């Protein structure tokens, strides 16, 4: 029984490869390449939106700690759910069908989140958008693989990763050209406010809609039709491929010589259908852990987990380290004024990064002052008057206030730490958040630039892989790029300034891309066409879970030491390369 | 049934009961100008009151039940000197045996002690961190009952607060003379107000305590936030009981303008001494007599008055157009001579139809004696606008819960000590 099924599958794969060789490479392949490139660009854009809008949403929504981190991680949680779900569903519903469904869900919820005012609703909308876009990568790669002959499969598949970098560049450019315009205050509804980061979210949800629009005009992959017992539509799709290719070539007169293609033999209602779909998906997932695929699946799991953990940890750790260095410089530039006795006089100033200690102000009226990271310590205020005072990161510690009036000030109760107020009156307090939210100004600009640089770092290595995938092999490229990634992780210690961190981030991003391309091609080529998307989606869910763990750990390791992240990344990459070197070779084989 | 009852008279304090208690008063004891029956005691040796009963009415038994009642006003405690400073205000202990009532930071304590030096203490506690307090600087009706067989109980405003068994206590002796002075107060600027001190030789139950509370409450006269009499030509700040976190404010002057509820209120803080809400915010309301024939300035029930409103230290008049859309019609503050024929007359109500005392309410009526309705607030497009409506009267007729027809008048007082 098993032998007959294996023979049928092998013969079907061989005939399919022969048909694809007969049709050739041409206009149809490039058109589908661009369509799925848009589908992948949507995914590439999706991972930057929350990170780019957090500085503004934290003030526009009164975001505290333990809520910004969840906002950051919700996209990866949504991707982890969506990758598995759509990878499981694509082997039973179709690659194009599930791609349309998931992309439409992503577009709908990304459009909805652009107008949502609350936090829990924003978290839910972003989680559902991540669920929608989670399954873009596995479905796109398995869908593009089934239209390529064995002569050039790694090259044509690795050309498909340029669009992830293009999406990253697009997100960086949109953030640079949209977010800095803080003056935009469109008003629709008195209780609601429309800022520029919502416009950024809209423009970032645009590429998923464009991808759906491009995907409406592409046919289903013939291989899914053949596996599922449908031979007429598979033959029609192959004929359409042949006609398009040969019409582009310049010979629109030859005839599709293929007549018959052997097909795999096939052997309350809503609830029954859902139960059947769940059972079949669970069966596919369990067969992925079968006697034939049990070593391969475990090694693939290890490689995906290790490389995702290391890459995501590093790519989140680099901006955090840059920010920590900038904060250290800022705190090193702080000025100190120990002791000052001040008599009756009106006070006007805008102070940045100062500490006044041991002050004694008597009958001083502070009118219209902006305070930025200004701290008063050991001070005594008597018969003072604060009017039109606005302050951020300002604290009054060990201070005593007597007969003082705070009129039209945002000096809330959390800014008076270990302070004693006697007979003091708070009048007409300005509207503000109950707790500190910090402030981000011009320093956001460079951040976008940094991200842009990182994405540009991917540009060279990709090309090399695209020019060398079929010359050396997937295993050799994977190992030889993981080794360089480990070398860069060790080299990490030779940098303590912002420029050094930028150069190191660019180097790591430019080195790991070849390994990622090889991993994608290898996981495409190592699984049969009836389990390709299920396995790819499961491995992508594992990748997203590893990304979450790595992000959490490497954020917890910022500002403590530079040895723990280096050790973790180097160990994980070494283990991943070791596990990868034992995989089987798939170059020069039919897509079986 | 009353043995001692101090009541003001012509420049003296007289016992109403048929016992002729001898009362002597110090030279630094004050009397309020409007309500001379209220007695003010300061933290001075001279500010003293002695009362002397007869030898036939001295509490000297073991099975004798007895009760005391009075009205007390205690200002706010401002600084840290006041905690852990229990000071006696009324005393009747001699040879270490008797009864006394004292005050501590947010506490009113009643103490009994017998010949065996056994202490029984019944305490009422009120916080000082509340936004709006019911006891800080406001008149409080305190009644203490003692049944030697069962319990000693305290009652604040006619409701039970604390009770403690005293059956273990032995024979309680009482002084021939009763004290009224502040003893043991370290604060040298601390004073109290007491009035209507009554003594009974039996334990009162809930019914007698309650009807005594109504009898001594003077339900026929309006009261301000502090419990004093409501007076004409005196600026009052406005507080709404239903919405106590917003103050009455105006934006424009005239018919095109409206008065609304603007918030939130400020705060007055002294770092774990008090965290009160600011009471001197908004626009002051002055009451002008129109048809009240009484010579005094006291505002009584069913008085038909005018309501001036103080905006930027200028006096305007409350008025509204009787003929506009809807029953809930907006109120406005407009110039005094230009009012013309818009409705001005407001009837002050203190007690309900049955005579049960409630808070201050204002019923706007026109020149023809037709009730425009009670004054309250209604929400128009997220603005709490002051309106005169018949809806509150309809709810009162149906015995339903009215929403926002109850107001409080807060004059500036020294016991609050807020900076304006
Ligand atoms: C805290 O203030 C109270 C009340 O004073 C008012 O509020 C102050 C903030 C300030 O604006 C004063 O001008 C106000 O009159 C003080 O208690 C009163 O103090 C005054 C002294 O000016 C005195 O004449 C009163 O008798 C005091 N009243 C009482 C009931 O004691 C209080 O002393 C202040 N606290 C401290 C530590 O100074
Ligand atoms: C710099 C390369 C790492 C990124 C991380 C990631 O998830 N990448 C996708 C590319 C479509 C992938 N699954 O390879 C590339
Ligand atoms: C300084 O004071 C003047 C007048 O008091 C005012 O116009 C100006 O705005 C103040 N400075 C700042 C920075 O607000
Ligand atoms: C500052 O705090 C210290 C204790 O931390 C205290 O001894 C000192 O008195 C404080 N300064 C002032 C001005 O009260």
């Amino acid at each position: 029984g098993e032998a007959q099924r294996r023979k049928e599958r092998e013969e079907l794969a061989q005939q399919y490869e022969a048909i694809l060789r007969e049709c050739g490479h041409g206009r149809f392949q490039w058109t589908l390449y661009f369509v799925l490139g848009l589908a992948l660009m949507a995914d590439g854009v999706e991972v930057f939106v929350v990170g780019f809008v957090l500085p503004s949403a934290e003030k526009d929504m009164c975001l505290s700690d333990s809520n910004k981190g969840m906002l950051g991680l919700i996209v990866y949680l949504g991707m982890m759910v969506g990758a598995f779900l759509w990878g499981g569903l694509a082997d039973r519903l179709g690659r194009r069908q599930c791609l349309l469904i998931s992309l439409s869900v992503n577009s709908v919820f990304a459009f909805f989140s652009s107008f949502v005012q609350g936090y829990g609703t924003f978290l839910f909308c972003r989680l559902l958008s991540g669920v929608g876009i989670g399954g873009s990568i596995p479905i796109v790669f398995s869908y593009f693989s089934e239209f390529l002959a064995q002569e050039k499969r790694g090259e044509h598949l690795s050309w498909l990763c340029m669009f992830w970098m293009i999406g990253g560049v697009y997100a960086a450019a949109m953030a640079w050209a949209i977010i800095p315009h803080y003056g935009w205050s469109f008003q629709m509804g008195s209780a609601y406010q429309f800022h520029s980061w919502r416009v950024f979210v809209l423009v970032c949800a645009f590429p998923s809609v464009f991808a759906i629009g491009a995907l409406t005009t592409q046919p289903e992959s013939p291989r899914f039709f053949l596996e599922n017992g449908k031979h007429d539509e598979a033959w029609m799709v192959l004929k359409q491929v042949h006609d398009t290719n040969m019409r582009a070539k310049g010979h629109p007169e030859r005839v599709f010589s293929v007549t018959h293609i052997k097909t795999i033999h096939q052997e309350q209602r809503w609830g029954v259908r859902a139960l059947s779909l769940g059972g079949q998906v669970w069966g596919n997932f369990l067969s992925c852990f079968g006697p034939e695929y049990r070593r391969i699946t475990l090694m693939m799991m290890g490689v995906w987990f290790t490389m995702s953990f290391s890459y995501y940890g590093l790519t989140v750790w680099f901006p955090d380290m840059i920010r920590h260095l900038q904060a250290v410089d800022y705190a090193s530039r702080t000025k100190v004024f120990p002791g000052e006795r001040v008599e009756h006089v009106t006070f006007n100033f805008t102070l940045e990064n100062q500490i006044h200690r041991g002050g004694q102000y008597f009958n001083d009226k502070f009118i219209g002052l902006r305070l930025k990271s200004v701290s008063f310590e050991d001070s005594l205020f008597e018969e003072c008057y604060f009017e039109d005072v606005t302050s951020s990161n300002t604290f009054f510690r060990n201070c005593t206030f007597i007969n003082t009036v705070f009129y039209n000030t945002d000096l809330f109760e959390y800014k008076f730490v270990n302070s004693r107020l006697i007979n003091s009156t708070f009048l007409h307090n300005k509207e503000g958040c109950p707790l500190d939210v910090t402030g981000t100004g011009e320093g956001a600009y460079m951040v976008y630039f940094v991200s842009f640089l990182g994405t540009l770092a991917v540009l060279p290595g990709n090309i090399v892989s695209a020019l060398l995938m079929d010359k050396i092999g997937r295993l050799r490229m994977l190992a030889g790029s993981s080794v360089m990634s480990c070398v860069s992780c060790f080299f990490l210690s030779f940098g303590n300034s912002e420029s050094a961190m930028i150069a190191l981030l660019c180097l790591f991003g430019g080195v790991s891309i070849a390994s990622w391309n090889a991993l994608d091609v290898l996981t495409v080529e190592l699984y049969p066409s009836d389990k390709r998307t299920t396995a790819f989606g499961f491995l992508n869910a594992l990748c997203k879970l590893a990304a979450v763990l790595g992000i959490s750990i490497f954020t917890s390791f910022v500002g403590i030491t530079k040895a723990a992240p280096i050790l973790f990344a180097s160990a994980a990459l070494a283990l991943g390369s070791s596990l990868a070197l034992k995989l089987p070779e798939t170059r020069g084989q039919v897509l079986q | 049934t009353s043995i001692l009852s101090i009541v003001y008279k012509k420049d003296d304090l007289i016992d109403l009961s048929r016992y002729g208690a001898k009362i002597n008063i110090g030279d630094r004891v004050y009397y309020d100008s409007i309500d001379k029956n209220q007695i003010k005691l300061i933290n001075l040796e001279s500010s003293t009151i002695e009362v002397i009963l007869k030898n036939a009415i001295v509490y000297n038994s073991m099975y004798e039940n007895f009760s005391t009642s009075f009205w007390i006003k205690i200002p706010k405690y401002f600084s840290k000197i006041n905690l852990n400073n229990e000071y006696t205000i009324i005393n009747c202990i001699e040879n270490n045996s008797g009864w006394k009532v004292s005050l501590n930071y947010g506490e009113i304590i009643w103490t009994l002690q017998d010949n065996k030096q056994n202490i029984q203490r019944v305490v009422f506690k009120y916080s000082q961190m509340v936004n709006i307090s019911d006891y800080i600087n406001r008149w409080i009706f305190v009644t203490i009952t003692n049944n030697r067989l069962t319990k000693s109980k305290i009652y604040i405003n006619g409701r039970l607060i604390d009770q403690k068994p005293i059956s273990n206590l032995g024979n309680i002796h009482a002084s021939n003379k009763i004290m009224f002075k502040l003893d043991g107060c370290r604060d040298p600027r601390r004073y109290i107000m007491i009035k209507y001190f009554n003594l009974f030789d039996k334990e009162l139950n809930e019914k007698e305590i309650k009807d005594l509370y109504d009898s001594q409450s003077n339900s026929g006269i309006l009261k301000d936030f502090w419990g004093n009499y409501l007076q004409y030509d005196k600026p009052y700040y406005m507080l709404n009981l239903f919405d106590p976190n917003k103050y009455v404010d105006v934006n424009n002057i005239g018919i095109r303008g409206y008065m609304y509820l603007k918030g939130p209120r400020g705060s007055v803080v002294t770092t774990n001494i008090y965290l009160n809400s600011t009471l001197y915010e908004g626009t002051k309301f002055i009451i002008k007599k129109y048809a009240s024939g009484n010579e005094d300035n006291i505002v009584r029930n069913n008085d038909r008055v005018y309501i001036n409103v103080v905006v930027k230290n200028k006096e305007y008049r409350l008025a509204t157009n009787a003929s506009q859309a809807g029953v809930e019609k907006i109120l406005s503050a407009l110039e005094i001579p230009d009012v013309g024929n818009l409705s001005q007359v407001v009837v002050m109500k203190s007690k309900d139809d049955q005579g049960i005392r409630n808070k201050c309410k204002m019923n706007l009526q026109d020149n023809n004696g037709n009730d425009i309705g009670f004054i309250g607030f209604h929400l128009y497009d997220n603005i709490a606008k002051l309106v005169a409506s018949n809806w509150y009267n309809r709810q009162v007729g149906k015995a339903s819960r009215t929403f926002g027809c109850s107001w409080e008048f807060i004059p500036v007082d020294d016991g609050w000590g807020e900076s304006s």
